[PDB]
């Protein structure tokens, strides 16, 4: 017999911990992987992926959900109206719960990165017009009106030309520590502030909708981190 | 930062809980000191949410096995795991020649000795498992469901002849281990109705997260 | 999709669409030779270079336009408000970059631009017969910004149907919604104060006007987000 | 005369009298393995590495002699604190300076030593029969430390006549004044706790009673500056 003094841990089980043990079943050979079409090696693949960010998440109805999908622009509203507005957010509930980014997220304690919300208008193609889309970093509260607005970070964008506009959101990083009620988990904090305003007024000729919608896509940019796994899914499986 | 936290075998690892038998020394639920656990990774809530996030999985799992008392009492009894291979029968007596058949891997372990720890191979005679199936395996209905995907069973029992002394509980851990995962899959947003399908309360649809007053109110 | 992450912060804007470098310089730090030549003025690369996100401002079919005054914006909320107002001298460039969450089913158009020294006046009285030069609301509007009360004469008797000679991008709503603007120091003096004077104006006019068929939210948010670029001070207090 | 400044700190200290390396080694950071592989410890170098002088104590002919608590004693004022309370794992050296101003006219000897766990044990409860753990002030008696109530047994029935077996250093008032000691981490994990496990303990007892003839200031001030060398820290909260 060779010398051996026992450590602590000895007979511990952790449940992380990943060393060995024999196979139920040595002599089988599990029938050979043959090739699947696009597997994924690394979630943050996922990440990056467009999925429509549901930034009119006020309707809550049933049989609305589907509006929740996109928000609208109309000739109703005069130039320098305020149109919609949410947060750099990808984590915390809101109108990025909708978006796999956002879902994954939840699956993860903290992280950072730069995002990328694409905008679509979908209106008539005779509408013409300008909306200006504007990303206020953290702090500096939603600008008091379009004016001001402009003097900071935004993209005046018309649909009259290109349609479909996407902005960058330089970095969000959801690592300042917190503990509301009990649930102390990382807040955001850094909760940047993009709000899209009427440059113009919605100009549509007889025979056009005078109302369009705009669908929203986001996705976490090349430079995105997760660190920290939480289970946290209200969704369970239950037994029939 | 490192992007490794983020790999498939860094999201499914972690031993989990997934099945807890239960032998009580008398009552209802296992009157006979022994019962037939079928593997299922779902044994733990949040997995099926997460594997579902891909058609295509393949992986080995580690299981582990913490048996004890009800109280958390550790006893001097010898108690036998038994693992059914996907297509042998399963024992229905307190001594079925099945627990006889050496083809049906076993492993004795006392209370007293640390849990007891095996690896399952990838099983399924398919390339892979698949958690959707868009079809009928070629009266009653027989969608959605995927024959080749049974990993086994596991049989858990009190060594020797006679009931065992004193009232027992195990648990069952599985951690999987080396995944591949294909095809990705929007993440589930309606709460599950049944292990089998993916059927969805028809009326209580609600909205994939939290809602706000107006669009332009944050 | 592609999220831009330079600071503590994480916006998740456009992959890179395209932006307008103002008069044609990146804002940079300085030779060696200032208002200060005994005085080396230390550069917050520290937390003074991260992303800030102003309070979306909402689009509505009648909002007169909004704008901003740089440096003030700022000295208000953040770290770079921590430096602005514990420092005597300052000097540093920008980039701002408006965003707005809008459907194919809106429409409009948002000139958004910078204009050096931006002079309010308001009213003058009523008709024009007080020189009340404007309060100190008009002169620095926070980091929420103030609305224009005479968008065409862009509050200074200039027209507005010439804004376009600045730093400016347009956001039409079919086309597209962010825009970025980047603003190098733009000054008569090497180092100034930032807390009395500000070095200009960020407008952001609704040129072609908010509408939607009725039925879609209404209002449209635009989102400020904002990098200094190229801090320096000197001499705290 | 000669005043040493590492950080917005500025200890007006000798130029140069003799500091005692605890067991022989300067504390420094880390080769490239400990308890997080893939968790690159951030290690503060900022503000985090300047002189903190706690609140003098001041000796007097009856002081029994007093302690502090390493890490503990920190973790309450200072951005060091700041660190050791936001942080999980932590690893950091040392280095004690304790000062003492008094006139060629008093006299005494303070025998300052560096004690690794320093384990306290009060009376147990009066004559010796209840295991009564010491208070949550004896264990972590901030940064004002804490009086041994038996400095005979150094309040944990080990002989003072021995504490010399540890890093030390005396100050006999007739020869010097200013001691120094530069501790190195010591502990039996790479990374432990900054929080609940206390290292270590500073230990500085008067071993020759100090004393004046009658007309002179009758206390001493002691006054301990300490400098923490390579902080460590992972993972924020």
């Amino acid at each position: 017999g060779f010398p051996t003094e026992l450590k602590p841990g000895t007979n511990q089980f952790l449940t992380t911990d990943d060393g060995v043990s024999a196979p139920i079943l040595p002599n089988f050979y599990p029938t050979p992987c043959i090739h699947i079409p696009g597997e994924v090696r690394n979630l943050l693949e996922l990440c990056q992926v467009e999925t429509i960010l549901e930034v009119n998440n006020v309707p809550t109805n049933a049989t609305s959900l589907m509006e929740r999908l996109r928000f609208p622009v109309s000739a109703q509203a005069g130039k320098g109206e305020l149109c919609a507005v949410f947060r750099a957010d990808p984590g915390r509930s809101g109108p990025w719960q909708s978006t796999l980014l956002g879902q994954l997220c939840g699956y993860y304690t903290q992280w950072s990165g730069s995002l990328e919300v694409t905008f679509m208008f979908t209106g008539s193609f005779m509408a013409t017009g300008k909306m200006l889309i504007a990303y206020t970093p953290p702090g500096g509260p939603l600008p008091k009106d379009r004016a001001t607005a402009m003097l900071g970070t935004h993209v005046i964008w018309d649909f009259g030309l290109q349609s479909s506009v996407t902005l960058v959101i330089p970095w969000i990083s959801n690592t300042h520590y917190r503990a509301h009620a009990r649930d102390g988990v990382f807040d955001y904090y850094t909760t940047g502030l993009v709000s899209i305003w009427y440059q113009t007024n919605y100009v549509v000729p007889i025979g056009a909708p005078n109302t369009a919608y705009i669908i929203a896509l986001a996705a976490a940019q090349k430079n995105f981190t997760m660190k920290l796994c939480k289970d946290a899914s209200d969704i369970l499986q239950t037994g029939t | 930062h490192s992007t490794a936290e983020t790999t498939l075998d860094s999201f499914f690892s972690r031993a989990g809980l997934v099945g807890e038998i239960d032998l009580p020394l008398e009552g209802t639920t296992n009157p006979n000191g022994y019962a037939n656990w079928d593997i299922d990774i779902t044994g733990y809530a949040q997995m099926r949410r997460k594997v579902e996030l891909f058609t295509y999985m393949r992986f080995d799992a580690e299981f582990t096995f913490v048996a004890c008392t009800p109280t958390g009492g550790v006893v001097p009894q010898l108690l036998q795991y038994m693992f059914v291979p996907p297509g042998a029968p399963k024992p229905d007596s307190r001594e079925s020649l099945a627990w006889q058949t050496a083809t049906n891997p076993s492993v004795f372990v006392k209370l007293s000795d640390p849990p007891a720890q095996v690896s399952v191979p990838f099983m399924s005679p398919a390339s892979a498992y698949q958690w959707f199936y868009d079809g009928y395996p070629t009266k009653d209905l027989e969608y959605g469901a995927c024959p080749n995907n049974m990993m086994g069973t596991f049989s858990v029992r009190t060594v020797g002849t006679s009931k065992s002394k004193y009232p027992l509980v195990v648990r069952i851990y599985m951690r999987m281990k080396h995944v591949r995962a294909w095809i990705p899959r929007p993440m589930r947003n309606q709460n599950y109705l049944f292990k089998a399908n993916p059927n969805y309360a028809g009326n209580s649809i609600k909205p994939t997260g939290a809602s706000r007053t107006a669009i332009t109110t944050l | 999709v592609a999220q831009l992450t330079i600071g503590n912060s994480t916006i998740t804007t456009q992959e890179a669409a395209n932006i307008i470098v103002g008069y044609g310089e990146w804002p940079s730090y300085c030779s060696d030779s200032d208002a200060t030549a005994v005085d080396k003025p230390t550069r917050p690369d520290v937390s003074v270079n991260r992303f800030y996100t102003l309070d979306t401002k909402l689009w509505e079919k009648s909002s007169k336009g909004w704008y901003w005054k740089f440096p003030d914006v700022l000295t208000e909320t953040g770290v770079f408000g921590q430096n602005a107002q514990f420092h005597y001298l300052y000097r540093s460039g920008f980039c701002i970059h408006v965003q707005c969450n809008a459907s194919k089913f809106h429409q409009g158009a948002l000139l958004v631009a910078i204009l050096p020294e931006y002079v309010i006046g308001t009213v003058a009285g009523g008709t024009g017969t007080e020189d009340s030069h404007p309060p100190y609301k008009q002169t620095q509007p926070g980091a929420d910004g103030f609305e224009l009360q005479h968008p065409y004469v862009l509050d200074a008797g200039i027209p507005i149907s010439q804004l376009t000679v600045c730093p400016h991008q347009w956001i039409n709503l079919r086309t597209n919604n962010c825009a970025t603007i980047i603003v190098p120091y733009i000054n008569a003096l090497p180092f100034d104060s930032a807390l009395n004077h500000c070095n200009f104006g960020l407008l952001v006019v609704p040129i072609s006007p908010l509408d939607y068929d009725q039925g879609a939210t209404p209002v449209i948010p635009i989102t400020i987000t904002l990098a200094p670029m190229c801090s320096e001070f000197a001499g705290l207090r």
